[PDB]
DNA sequence: GGTGGTGTGGTTGG
C-alpha cells in the first residue's frame, strides 16, 4: 500500500495473507469470507505469462495478522488449503477480466478478536454504495512504492497497511489507461487536483476493497486488488474487481456442497 | 457450504461489537453524502 | 529463540 498508514489491532480481522510454503514468502492478500472460504484474486494463484500457477500443496494461509513477518504466537491461525477454484472465464491473456479465485479451507478456522468474515454484497448494498466519490477501504502488506525503480523508502512495511479511497467515475478509468477496462471491474483513486493520494501496489492483490454500510453497520467486500499501472501515480487509478457482478459465480462454488 | 459467520459477518469484535469506531470509518462515512 | 527486538509486553507465554 502507498501512503496509506498502520493499520490498528483488529481493524480487518478478514484480512488474510497468502504465503507460499517453499521458499516462504508472502504472496498476495485474501479476504476471510466464512470459516472454510477465502477469497482472492486469480492472478496470485495462476498467471501463466509469469509462469505462475500454484497449486493447494504449494500455500498456505495466514489470517489473524497484523506484523509482516514475525509470526503472532495465539493471534495468527494458520490454514493448509484443500481446494482452488479459479473462475473459468478469468482472462490472464489479456487484462484480467474475472480476477478472482476462492479457496477452500482444509479445516474451519475459529473466529477471534483478530479473525473475523466480512460481508458479501447484496444487490441493495452494491446499488447504495458503488458510486463515484464513495470511499472503500483498501488493505495490505504489498509494496511502499515501485520497487522495480530506484526510489527512497522502505519496499515493505512492517505491520498491515491501510488507505481509504474514492471509487472513480468509469470514464474517467477509461481514459486514464490504454488497458481495456470492463464491467468486471473498478477503480478507485484520488484525482491529481484533489490533492489527496493513495494506491494499492504490487503485493496487495487479492486483498479486499471494502465499504462500511450505514445501513447496518457492517463491511462488505466490494472489489478485489486486481491490476494498477505503477503505484499511486498523478492520473493513475488502482483497478479492482467487480465483487457483485462476480456474485453469482462466487456463491455457485460456495453452496455447492454441503 | 458457506458454514459458520454469516450472521455475523462484517462486524469487527474489536470495533463494532464494542460500539468504537476505529479512526478513519468516519471518513468513509461522511464520503456517502451527496 | 521459536518470529523482532526501543526483549518477558505486545495483537500472546515464557
Ligand atoms: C498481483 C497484484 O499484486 C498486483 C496489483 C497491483 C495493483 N496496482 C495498483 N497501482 N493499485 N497486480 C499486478 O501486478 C498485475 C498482475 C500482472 C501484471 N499486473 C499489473 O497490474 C500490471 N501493472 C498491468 C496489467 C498487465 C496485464 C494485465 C492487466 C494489467
Ligand atoms: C496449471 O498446472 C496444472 C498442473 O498442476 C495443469 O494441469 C494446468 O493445465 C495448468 N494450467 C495452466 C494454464 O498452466
Ligand atoms: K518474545
Ligand atoms: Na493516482
Amino acid at each position: 500500500i502507498v501512503e496509506g498508514s498502520d493499520a490498528e489491532i483488529g481493524m480487518s480481522p478478514w484480512q488474510v495473507m497468502l504465503f507460499r510454503k517453499s521458499p516462504q514468502e508472502l504472496l498476495c492478500g485474501a479476504s476471510l469470507i466464512s470459516d472454510r472460504w477465502v477469497l482472492t484474486a486469480a492472478h496470485c494463484l495462476l498467471y501463466p505469462p509469469w509462469d505462475k500457477n500454484f497449486t493447494e500443496n504449494d500455500l498456505l494461509v495466514r489470517i489473524g495478522k497484523h506484523s509482516r513477518t514475525r509470526y503472532e504466537r495465539n493471534i495468527e491461525k494458520i490454514s493448509m488449503l484443500e481446494k482452488i477454484y479459479i473462475h473459468p472465464r478469468y482472462n490472464w491473456r489479456e487484462n484480467l477480466d474475472r480476477d478472482i479465485a476462492l479457496m477452500k479451507l482444509k479445516k474451519p478456522v475459529a473466529f477471534s478478536d483478530y479473525i473475523h468474515p466480512v460481508c458479501l454484497p447484496d444487490r441493495e448494498t452494491a446499488a447504495s454504495l458503488l458510486q463515484a466519490g464513495y470511499k472503500g477501504r483498501v488493505t495490505g502488506w504489498g509494496n511502499l512504492k515501485e520497487t522495480w525503480t530506484a526510489n527512497v523508502g522502505k519496499g515493505q512495511p512492517s505491520v498491515l497497511q491501510v488507505v481509504n479511497l474514492p471509487i472513480v467515475e468509469r470514464p474517467v478509468c477509461k481514459d486514464s489507461t490504454r488497458i481495456r477496462i470492463t464491467d468486471n471491474m473498478f477503480c478507485a483513486g484520488y484525482k491529481p487536483d484533489e490533492g489527496k493520494r493513495g494506491d494499492a501496489c504490487e503485493g496487495d492483490s487479492g486483498g479486499p476493497f471494502v465499504m462500511k454500510s450505514p445501513f447496518n453497520n457492517r463491511w462488505y467486500q466490494m472489489g478485489i486488488v486486481s491490476w494498477g499501472e505503477g503505484c499511486d501515480r498523478d492520473g493513475k487509478y488502482g483497478f479492482y474487481t467487480h465483487v457483485f457482478r462476480l456474485k453469482k459465480w462466487i456463491q455457485k462454488v460456495i453452496d455447492q456442497f454441503g | 457450504t458457506f458454514g459458520s459467520g454469516e450472521a455475523d459477518c462484517g462486524l469487527r469484535p474489536l470495533f463494532e461489537k464494542k460500539s468504537l469506531e476505529d479512526k478513519t470509518e468516519r471518513e468513509l462515512l461522511e464520503s456517502y453524502i451527496d
